[PDB]
């Protein structure tokens, strides 16, 4: 048995894929279209972006007016589709051991951009607060809203922050630290990432093509997807997690992928299975040219040629950053409760270099899978890889 | 919750930092600030020996830093892109693990103390090949365009954390509060003072 498993309760992941699960499969299976285009991010240029396409609550609750913004809305909106079933739930436990570990690299920063502009152009004598763009507000208005009384902290470590915020509760679990964690990520588009990651040249100038010959960069997306963990069983379990470092550029993956696979491996170790017991992988998949070379040249380590089916669901859901690893967690749930369907990757021309994989060309599952893998490469070199199972 | 810490070490603001010294002089002086205190303070506590985790805490992050990129953005100018890869809130966790050559994993949390405390304990607890956690809490001031902005000494301040014989015991969590890194320091200084309001209690 996996020593470190914990049960997915309840989970919830809004995302450019749409706002109901029937949805967001559908979207999935099929070569749906779920970018949208946008004009007002990028001055004299429209991007295709990862888009909440739905209305977020139109109020946060009067004692959390100080921390209102698109971000958190979108959070209470997410978690208000659980609330109901979550609340029920944890009426067995006390207060004090209900957790919060969630992942932003944007908080609500969208929210400020509008008044900064204007201070920049002229009023010099407006006060813009703070707060609710900080990297915590997320954990601590989550908490207030639910009245929970365990720990709550924000993770904030960027593409990866709400992979390693699965990873957290479930290490919260095992500490015997709390009985329920609610764990996951909320990111929202906003100018400061979008023209953030032009300057690295890092978007592409059209929808983008992971693992494609000609790829040439990101679409950014937007997400918020929660899960509820606690040590007994559920329908999927979160079994393992491995988390590495590069120590080799500040914006550049190793071009081996030393710590992809270390990462991988580790994942596998903690879940007490081997590469050959996996039957997807949801790829990092960004499709930058260095990414998805790193990614497959790691993949080919850990689990050889042509050996398991695997995707990247960037091209429909975006780079959602800070929320990447939640969204596409909770794909990687559906997948092993439904027994029906993988997630298309895009219908591209491979690059050569990478082609020796199973790409997932079809949507329809032909033999029952038990084990998932879901991989999380970020800047700073911060790597982490997610094993769920049945 | 009960720890052992050991290595508490609180820097501010330097002319100069000697445990830098370790990096070459080119890379160094390219480090923010902000940067240079959470290095020299992560390097200080580790005091020669590693760690198998590092957590990396820090409410604010360079705001500063922020603050530049945004206004030639919202002036429909691309920013710098090393300025923005620098900015991000693990962009001190990574520039120390490659300035000094240390792939130990980690994490970067925006928190109090005790939160990292927390986390460094469920790492310990949970993972039995992490034996030794550090713990690095920094920040500044926030620029003054903004509401709450509250002039403080910029500081960092490094522990390391294991499970063994314990000498912290955290008993409250909800509060956090300003139960940050400084009053820790304080409290933990005083030879006298054996529990703190925060929720703290020397064992």
């Amino acid at each position: 048995a996996a020593p470190m498993a914990v049960g997915i309760q309840f989970s919830v992941g809004l995302s450019a894929l749409g706002c109901e699960l029937n949805q967001i499969k559908q979207a999935l299976q099929q070569p749906q279209q779920t970018l949208s285009l946008r004009d007002d991010l990028i001055a004299d240029r429209d991007v295709w972006v990862g888009q909440y396409t739905h209305p977020l609550c139109s109020s946060v609750p009067d004692a959390m007016r100080s921390v209102d913004s698109r971000n958190l809305r979108f959070a209470l909106t997410a978690l208000s589709k659980i609330e109901t079933e979550l609340k029920a739930y944890t009426a067995s436990f006390e207060n004090k051991r209900l957790a919060i570990v969630v992942g932003t690299s944007t908080s609500g920063i969208a929210d400020n951009e509008l008044l900064l502009k204007q201070y920049f152009q002229g009023q010099t004598d407006l006060s813009i607060s703070h707060y609710p763009q900080e990297m915590s507000c997320l954990a601590k208005a989550l908490q207030q809203y639910l009245g929970w009384e365990g720990p709550a902290y924000t993770i904030s470590t960027a593409c990866s922050s709400s992979a390693k915020a699965l990873a957290a509760g479930q290490r919260l679990l095992h500490a015997d630290l709390a009985d329920v964690v609610l764990v996951g990520g909320v990111d929202t588009l906003c100018k400061l990432t979008l023209n953030g990651f032009n300057s690295l040249e890092s978007l592409s100038a059209h929808i983008c093509q992971p693992c494609g010959i000609s790829r040439d960069g990101i679409n950014i997306g937007e997400a918020a997807a929660f899960f509820v963990l606690s040590k007994e069983q559920a329908p999927v379990m979160l079994m393992g997690a491995g988390e590495t470092m590069d120590a080799w550029h500040i914006s550049a993956p190793h071009p081996e992928g030393k710590g992809a696979a270390l990462a991988m491996q580790r994942a596998l170790d903690m879940a007490h299975i081997s590469a050959q017991e996996v039957g997807y992988i949801n790829l990092h998949g960004t499709a930058t040219p260095q990414n998805d070379a790193m990614e497959i040249k790691a993949v080919r380590q850990v689990f050889g040629v042509y050996q398991v089916a695997l995707s990247s669901t960037k091209h429909k859901t975006g780079h959602c950053l800070g929320a990447a690893g939640a969204i596409e967690a909770f794909i990687c749930e559906q997948v092993l409760k439904d027994q029906s369907w993988l997630p298309l990757h895009q219908n591209v021309e491979i690059d050569p270099d990478l082609v020796d994989q199973n790409y997932v060309q079809e949507a329809e599952l032909t033999q029952p899978i038990r084990y998932v893998m879901s991989n999380s490469f970020a800047f700073g070199g911060s790597n982490i890889s997610l094993v769920f199972g049945v | 919750v009960t720890l052992h810490l050991a290595h508490l070490t609180l820097t501010h603001a330097q002319p100069s930092y000697a445990a830098l010294e370790c990096i070459p002089a080119m890379q160094r002086r390219r480090l923010s600030p902000l940067a240079k205190l959470a290095l020299n303070t992560a390097i200080s506590s580790l005091d020669g020996r590693s760690a198998d985790y590092i957590v990396w805490v820090s409410k604010y992050g360079d705001e500063a830093k922020t603050l530049n990129i945004l206004q030639d953005v919202l002036n429909d100018q691309t920013p710098s892109p090393t300025q923005f890869s620098t900015s991000v809130h693990n962009a001190i966790s990574g520039l120390y693990s490659i300035l000094c050559q240390d792939d130990t994993p980690s994490t970067s949390l925006s928190c109090s103390w005790t939160e990292g405390l927390i986390e460094a304990y469920a790492l310990l607890k949970s993972m039995p090949e992490i034996k030794r956690v550090l713990v690095v809490a920094y920040d500044e001031p926030l620029p003054n365009i903004y509401a709450e902005a509250i002039n403080f000494p910029a500081y960092a301040m490094a522990a390391v954390v294991t499970l063994e014989q314990p000498n912290l015991q955290i008993t409250a969590w909800t509060h956090t509060d300003e139960a940050e890194a400084p009053a820790f320091a304080h409290f933990w200084q005083d030879a006298d003072q054996l529990t703190s309001a925060f929720g703290w209690n020397k064992c």
